[PDB]
């Protein structure tokens, strides 16, 4: 640009207000546009989300990455499931001055999709010579431009232009005239492969993810039990691989309470949680497992120090209102369940699907605050750990600095006031047979908790 | 860093102190507001909605010989000389984020037994602002300070007429005959206003 | 390198152009209150220089009332330091000095007589710089 | 108050939008706020003889200037809040960033607070 | 554990950028202003730094009428020490330093004249270091 | 104010010019203002009895002063400015500099500034 003062105007929305956000979520998104079969990073930017998956409520993409972008998630990790027949929406334009109309440019969408992606072409008033190539989208009008008549640079400015995001232009032969007039000619034979997906299907994006890391992962607003159980044993599988996921589901639209509760009772995992409700937002609901997706990006959002005990939500309304003891069963089953409060729809108590059981000290198991709070110190300890294994001598002066390494990370959780107390020492016990990734240690810590009760006696 | 600028407008002077601030600069708010009591019920405060002038001051010495410098005499002659200036002066300090109208309320300088070509000064600026004195609507409001000069003799240009000189230099534009009424300007300029050539040398009044 | 020092058996006293050959130690010291001030912006505090004091002291050993006969009254001194292994020589003269106090009496047991005399001078001049 | 309405001008192609009828697009009072401030912020002060002195920025003269970068930093939020804060819708302008991101090229941000943006008392006897 | 100190024999010294090398001693300090202040709700009181004064003391042996002669001027003292067990060396500037006090005079009986030399320095420079 | 010209006055030839056609050579109000100002700083005060106390200067009485270098640039400085100071058209003068360019022989320097290098602020209502 030239020397100059230059200013522009931008809505508050626009802010960069990705700035203090926290927390990473995946999901095995349905999409009509984008990126097929791999796992992609958004940093918490709806207009990110617009072009990288487009806008279709319809589509579980835009529709359940609004809302997990509406849980302040730092980082979301979307995978676009598809069904397989995957197809780019296609075109080829043809020329002229041959009479055999020969063909001479492919166009082809940037992603598979199958939306209506429209080509007009006219003669430019102003010259013959050129003419105007306006790209549509349906009936509204995607990007325009004028060109010259050889056919390389036409796929070149085709390419070249900044609107063209959505379509790529290929050459397929040489030719002297200008192409056809056409209008609004649809790039037919592409498919987003929304249709009919595969239950094996979603176990490619569970394998794409591995390989990333994620504080936790929900499905893709679906109740199919056979996900459910499928995706409770792949958790179950990273856990011992060291990755510690936390999922969350929802029960399926027609569950009633007892449905719900014994779903959750059935599995009482501390990494999986039930949402016993659906929502409202705008007038257009949200089955319990879509509300899940929510529900997880909250729980990510808070990280370490918050909690989600009595957050207010986002939505509106919730369909199934249940009384105190409806309530108290309901949390009692390890199901999360939202209360609407006042026109607030609040979520109740931070549970999980662990609470059967809730032997003594495994009564703090039973809240997802305190799982995401353990499950964070062992992925921090499980990078210190890696930086180590077999590369630093396995010494008293080494085992040392391993322990002011640890020890030092946690005092940085005391100056978070998240930690009363904590210890870390050396396991004397496993520290009998060591070898050069095998020395052993023990910690303790005892985790600060949110205010959730009062109790007021007023005396007279 | 920190700076000081004083860019005085009346005289086209634009000083940078050459020296920081000695010790420490401060700046205090005070929200103007009366205090009133009320029978069995005690005291109350009432805020006043107009603001309160606050003032700035802090202590220098101009050596001798240090970038940019001037002799400390003509320079506590020059700052002396603003005293008395009706005219605001703006007062920029970087580092303490101040940027606003000021002017000089009280200044002094000092010879300390050594040192005899540096002058000590203490400065002290107080907050300033202005007093602005048919088919009612809204529209914009007076806000923007006035703190523009031009020079008292003005050069005709080639595309230059008579009333857009009036509104260039003496505001409404209307304001013409002011400029043509005064002898000299009657005198240079034809008898037609209308008519105007470029040089030729005018004096806006006042 | 080599030997240019100076000892104090070079040195050569004129208080008050006379030779008081007795006084077997002299310091004299010119010092300045250098004002020291804390500038906002800049991090390291500016020193300011400011007027000079003269200070001295000189004691020897007594061999008659000379110093409390002077009295308080201004007069010189003259002091002079010559290199022997190579020529050249040191000249400074207090320009107007005064005692700040008579050692009226000293002595004890049977130590010699020493005397200690110490004030103030005004200004000085460098007649020699070696 | 009664601030009223004023006609879309697409400062990217630097003319006026028209409907399909030919008719030029109007757009809300709000709308024609923002348009009114990045007009007055691109509008050089005391230079356009139309308007008075109120009107106008002076900030394309603060290039020249020789004042240092932290300088210059409070004069663009000088200037640029003493154009905005004439219109009467302005409540607050303010949190102005800068961000020298080549040794002397500039970017800053600022944000504006409109009078609907204030917080009301709930209260009555 | 090995010999790498460092001895005074190792120092140069550049007074204004001339060798003077007749100075068998020498400190400089650089110390700062840290105010403390207690703070109502931590136990342990809060130090906070403050302006930066550099102060340097520099004697020797007299061997000409150097310093007198330089009276309370501006100057620059270039301090050099370098290891001679192995390679590298530090180097050290005062950026702007000037004399508390001149050493007009000081001697003493047969003993060698021994100059004394204190002052102060705006900043400092580290060239090298080691 | 309406000051009115004067007739020029060669300093240098100690004569009036004059036209050819003979009539003295009349010149600007300015140039009046000049040719006042030299001739009052030459006219020695209180001496020459056609003039009142208020013209004239007293600068060649200060030649046999014993005041120092110092305080006589002082007094030069006061007596100068004084002497112009009375005319209606000085606005001010100052930033008197000297040189000392003999022992004792000096040669200073004065800058005049008139009411018209004033400068006006623009404004109004």
């Amino acid at each position: 640009e030239i020397p100059g003062f230059y200013n522009r105007f931008k809505t508050q929305a626009e802010k960069s207000t990705n700035t203090g956000l926290k927390g990473r979520l995946a999901m095995p998104i349905r999409a009509n546009w984008g990126d097929v079969g791999k796992v992609v990073t958004i940093k918490n930017d709806l207009r990110q989300l617009k072009n990288l998956f487009g806008d279709d409520m319809n589509y579980s993409a835009f529709k359940l990455g609004k809302l997990a972008l509406l849980g302040n998630v730092k980082e979301l990790l979307l995978y676009r499931l598809v069904d397989g027949n995957q197809k780019k929406g296609t075109l080829t334009l043809k020329d002229t001055t041959e009479n055999s109309a020969k063909d001479v440019i492919k166009l082809e969408t940037k992603y598979p999709t199958a939306r209506n992606f429209n080509v007009t072409i006219k003669s430019n008033l102003v010259d013959s010579d050129k003419k105007d190539f306006i790209f549509f989208e349906n009936t509204k009008q995607l990007f325009s431009s004028s060109i010259k008549g050889t056919i390389d640079e036409i796929v070149l400015e085709i390419n070249s232009n900044l609107d063209n995001e959505y379509v790529i232009a290929t050459k397929v032969a040489d030719s002297d005239t200008i192409l056809a007039n056409v209008v609004n000619q649809a790039l037919e034979g592409g498919n987003d492969g929304c249709t009919s997906i595969t239950n094996e299907s979603y176990l490619k994006a569970l394998e794409e993810f591995e390989r990333y890391s994620f504080d936790s992962f929900v499905l893709d607003g679906v109740a199919d039990e056979a996900l459910q159980e499928t995706t409770k044993a792949w958790v179950a599988k990273n856990k011992e691989l060291g990755k510690d996921i936390l999922l969350f589901l929802g029960g399926k639209t027609e569950d009633n309470i007892k449905q719900i509760n014994d779903k959750s009772k059935s599995f009482n995992d501390e990494n999986i949680v039930n949402v016993g409700s659906s929502a409202y937002y705008e007038n257009i609901k949200y089955t319990p497992s879509e509300v899940a997706v929510y529900i997880a990006a909250l729980s990510v959002s808070k990280g370490i120090t918050g909690s989600i005990c009595n957050a207010k939500t986002i939505f509106e309304e919730v369909e199934p209102r249940l009384s105190q003891s409806e309530v108290k069963e309901c949390l009692k089953s390890g199901t999360l369940v939202l209360d609407f409060d006042d026109g607030d729809v609040i979520i109740v108590d931070d549970v999980n699907t662990f609470k059967k059981y809730v032997d003594d000290k495994n009564e703090a198991m039973g809240y997802i605050s305190n799982i995401m709070f353990i499950n964070t110190i062992n992925k921090d300890t499980s990078l210190k750990r890696k930086e180590f294994v077999g590369k630093i001598f396995n010494d008293a002066t080494g085992q040392t600095t391993v322990i002011c390494a640890l020890k030092k990370y946690f005092e940085e959780l005391m100056s978070q006031g998240i930690i009363s107390e904590f210890n870390v020492d050396i396991d004397t016990e496993l520290q009998a047979t060591a070898k050069a990734d095998e020395f052993y240690w023990k910690w303790d810590a005892v985790k600060v908790d949110v205010m959730k009760k009062i109790y007021g006696t007023g005396y007279l | 860093v920190i700076d000081i600028y004083l860019k005085n407008e009346k005289e086209k002077i634009d000083f940078h102190f050459p020296v920081n601030p000695q010790d420490s600069l401060s700046i205090k708010k005070e929200k103007r507001f009366e205090t009133v009591d009320i029978v069995n019920l005690g005291e109350f405060d009432i805020k006043k909605e107009g603001e309160k002038i606050r003032e700035i001051s802090f202590k220098t010495f101009l050596p001798n010989l240090y970038s940019e410098l001037k002799n400390p005499i003509e320079v506590v002659a020059m700052l002396e000389k603003w005293v008395d200036q009706a005219e605001p002066l703006r007062l920029i300090i970087t580092g303490f984020g101040y940027n606003g109208l000021v002017t000089i309320s009280s200044f002094s300088n000092t010879q300390t037994a050594g040192r005899e070509e540096d002058r000590d000064i203490e400065i002290t600026f107080r907050t300033y602002r202005e007093l602005k004195i048919s088919n009612t609507k809204t529209d914009l409001k007076d806000n923007r300070p006035n703190t523009q000069t031009k020079s008292k003799i003005y050069t005709v240009k080639a595309s230059d007429t008579l009333y857009k000189i009036a509104k260039n230099l003496l505001g409404k534009g209307s304001r013409w005959p002011e400029i043509y009424n005064i002898p000299e300007n009657k005198k240079v300029i034809g008898k037609n206003p209308n008519i105007i050539k470029k040089g030729k040398l005018v004096i806006p009044s006042k | 390198e080599e030997a240019s020092f100076l000892n104090g058996s070079d040195v050569v006293i004129l208080i008050d152009g006379v030779e008081e050959l007795y006084m077997e130690e002299i310091k004299a010291d010119f010092e300045q209150d250098e004002q020291s001030i804390k500038l906002l912006g800049c991090q390291n505090e500016i020193s300011r220089v400011g007027t000079t004091k003269g200070s001295f002291s000189l004691n020897g050993y007594k061999t008659d009332s000379k110093f409390a006969k002077l009295g308080f009254r201004s007069f010189e001194i003259i002091y002079n330091l010559s290199n022997s292994e190579t020529l050249g020589y040191e000249s400074i003269r207090l320009k107007n000095c005064r005692l700040k106090k008579l050692p009226l009496i000293n002595s004890k047991a049977g130590e010699i007589v020493k005397i200690e005399v110490e004030g103030s001078f005004r200004g000085y001049d460098l007649l020699n710089e070696l | 108050l009664d601030l009223k309405g004023s006609f879309l001008f697409d400062f990217e192609k630097g003319e006026f939008v028209k409907n399909a009828d030919g008719t030029l697009k109007k757009c809300d009072k709000v709308q024609a706020y923002k348009q009114w401030c990045q007009k007055a912020i691109l509008t050089p002060r005391y230079k356009k003889a139309a308007y008075t002195n109120i009107y106008g920025s002076e900030i394309k003269d603060l290039i020249a200037s020789n004042l240092s970068q932290s300088a210059k930093e409070l004069e663009i939020t000088r200037l640029i809040k003493e154009t905005i804060l004439v219109h009467p819708y302005t409540k607050e302008v303010g949190e102005f960033s800068f961000n020298w991101l080549e040794n002397s090229r500039l970017v800053e941000y600022e944000f504006d607070v409109l009078t609907i943006d204030d917080e009301n008392i709930v209260i009555d006897g």
